[PDB]
């Protein structure tokens, strides 16, 4: 049904399998294969939520959660990062960086959507 | 011996490539799994597919563990036979061409001598060296640009056969230029630090072309792309 | 020195411990895939769990890997908090019933102390070295027995806490028996050359203990079995 | 086809996914945890095709195979080796040994028994 969600990510197979649990909600999508991508499908529209994770190439998940945070409409939508990065330093560097919930790969999709719930739901 | 703190990152490279297969595998099953209500017959064969692609890639790269060890202990053999060079590089184009497309690469076979081309080499191995130019090809080529390929071309040179794995792509410093093919290295750059990359590929490839009693070198700078050249004797001795 | 020609040993061994569940993954996913129609909804279920299963074991032998390097990188946490470590020890057998079971191992907890046993450590990195020891007490057993167990004693000694690991599996030579907490050091042996291992759990191990300011040592013989003693301070000086 | 088949691995997950691929095309299947059961599973009769590994915990699977190719009514029971030691002379280690084929780990369950019916209509 009714709530938006920006996904980015420079996985297709991942995009897929995120979203696919995603619209199991009702929820509708935007995929960003990248960090251009994502700002410039972002000026178009405003999600209600993000999904943003770390390494990509033509712009990286760090500038792009830099970006948001540096801005009044994005400051406040959230963000869960989801990162094959553990180090738990790459989660400070990323709730510092603005995050919202970083959330370590491999995912339990259950999970992550049950924390995609409360970050709609607050 | 330095090697000590290279191989620490390597530890954590291995991590970090093998856990994105690794997190498909765990996503699609996890879904398929719970949501067999909300799958239809085409989505359940996709996804499972899906599991067993991303196995395959995480089958390779411990094939790459393996190799390496049997490399590194000077304990692996090669078999050789008369293989038509020709068919083994277009076997070899026709392997790739799903990771081509999946970062928008055209892939080419040219030919300088005539192609019936004959060989005694082992077609397994070199079918393998052949597949780490290609794919470093392409997983290292302009992160944005239309004209972008990988090129195989065939050749005669010196009584041996010459192949070499020409890329449009993004190319290598001078410094690095020698230390490409030892165990574990890899070229960091604020422009590539997104690499999924083991360090071991050309490592394993110098190594099996050694063998061969033949060489691997490097031609290349940071704007125009890289030029690899194996060079193999027609029949060793 | 010898670091080089065991890391080329450790190699050889992420090889062999991460495909055993990918070949359970790969196997049971083409079945899947291959067999929809000769499926029944119970099985289907039953295989598709066994996937999930087998890429959550693939996930743990990857994060000892990421781990390590944290560690070998001197670049790792700790945040302590009130942990009452009587549950923290069963919480964290029950969690290896399954594993013990499998191999005909019962897990015995015991104590000397007043149980709601108080401790200021990390409950999460605890619970990891705890899970180290239960682990090897079980993938190091007697392999034919009735009789065999992996017990956890919790003791409190010298203003610390003390647990200890005891097993009525095998034991170590005492040419190693110090020689086993070294990073990448596994114990070859006629008997023991088919199981899974690193060589980086124990010293994972150590280290997540010594940075808690307490120790980790061994006492065992060639028949009867083992013990590892963690002293721990029940509260950081 | 109405013939038998002996598995023997050390692996109950695995025993578990060989016997149904094998079962989905009629054989019936004994099943052996190690070495030792195989041929206390053994003296009770003869297997048209035995499945085995090399890696387990009371009796490893070389001597196994070693054992079968000793006696004058086991040498002709084909015998497809399945190990995760892909190593190409840990195959030639075990077709001396006395096994008909090798196939390495991780397999495909088609080939597999696309292999073993090979071995099935000799
Ligand atoms: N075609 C290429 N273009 C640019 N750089 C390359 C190319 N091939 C190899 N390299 C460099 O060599 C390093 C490692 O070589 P190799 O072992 O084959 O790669 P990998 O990291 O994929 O294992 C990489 O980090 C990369 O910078
Ligand atoms: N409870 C035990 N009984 C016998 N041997 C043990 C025990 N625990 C550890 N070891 C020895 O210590 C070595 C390495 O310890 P660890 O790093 O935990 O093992 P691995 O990573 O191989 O599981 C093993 O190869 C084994 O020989």
């Amino acid at each position: 049904m009714s709530k938006k969600v920006l996904l980015v990510d420079d996985s297709a197979v991942l995009r897929k399998i995120v979203s696919f649990n995603l619209k199991k909600e009702g929820y509708e999508v935007i995929e960003a294969e990248n960090g251009q991508i994502a700002l410039e499908k972002l000026s178009e529209f405003t999600p209600d939520l993000i999904v943003l994770d770390i390494m990509m190439p033509v712009m990286d998940g760090f500038t792009v959660l830099k970006k948001l945070q540096e801005k009044e409409e994005w400051k406040r939508i959230p963000v869960i990062v989801l990162t094959a990065k553990g180090g738990e330093e790459d989660e400070s560097l990323a709730l510092s960086l603005g995050a919202r919930k970083v959330m370590r790969k491999p995912f339990s999709p259950s999970q992550f959507i049950e924390e995609v719930k409360h970050l709609l739901n607050e | 011996k330095r090697i000590d703190r290279m191989k620490t990152e390597f530890i954590a490279n291995i991590s970090h490539e093998l856990r994105t297969p690794l997190t498909a595998i765990k996503a699609y099953a996890e879904t398929i799994y719970n949501s067999l209500g909300e799958l239809d017959l085409s989505t359940l064969k996709e996804f499972l597919e899906v599991i067993i692609d991303q196995s395959n890639h995480l089958e390779n790269l411990l094939n790459e563990l393996l190799d390496f060890s049997r490399l590194e202990r000077k304990s692996l053999q090669i078999n050789r036979e008369k293989v038509d060079l020709c068919d083994l590089v277009e076997s070899a184009v026709n392997a790739i061409k799903e990771f081509a497309s999946s970062h928008n690469v055209n892939v080419l076979f040219e030919s300088n001598v005539p192609c019936p081309v004959e060989a005694y080499i082992d077609p397994t191995r070199i079918r393998q060296v052949l597949l780490n130019l290609l794919n470093n090809g392409v997983k290292y080529s302009k992160k944005d640009a239309p004209d972008k390929y990988v090129k195989v071309i065939l050749d005669e040179k010196d009584g041996g056969v010459l192949i070499i794995v020409e890329d449009n792509g993004i190319g290598i410093p001078d410094h690095a230029k020698d230390r490409i093919f030892e165990q574990f290295y890899r070229v960091d750059s604020s422009l590539t630090y997104e690499v999924p990359g083991t360090g071991l590929g050309l490592a394993i490839t110098k190594e099996i072309v050694e063998l061969h009693g033949g060489r691997i070198w490097v031609e290349s700078e940071v704007g125009k792309g890289s030029r690899f050249f194996v060079w193999i004797p027609k029949d060793r001795a």
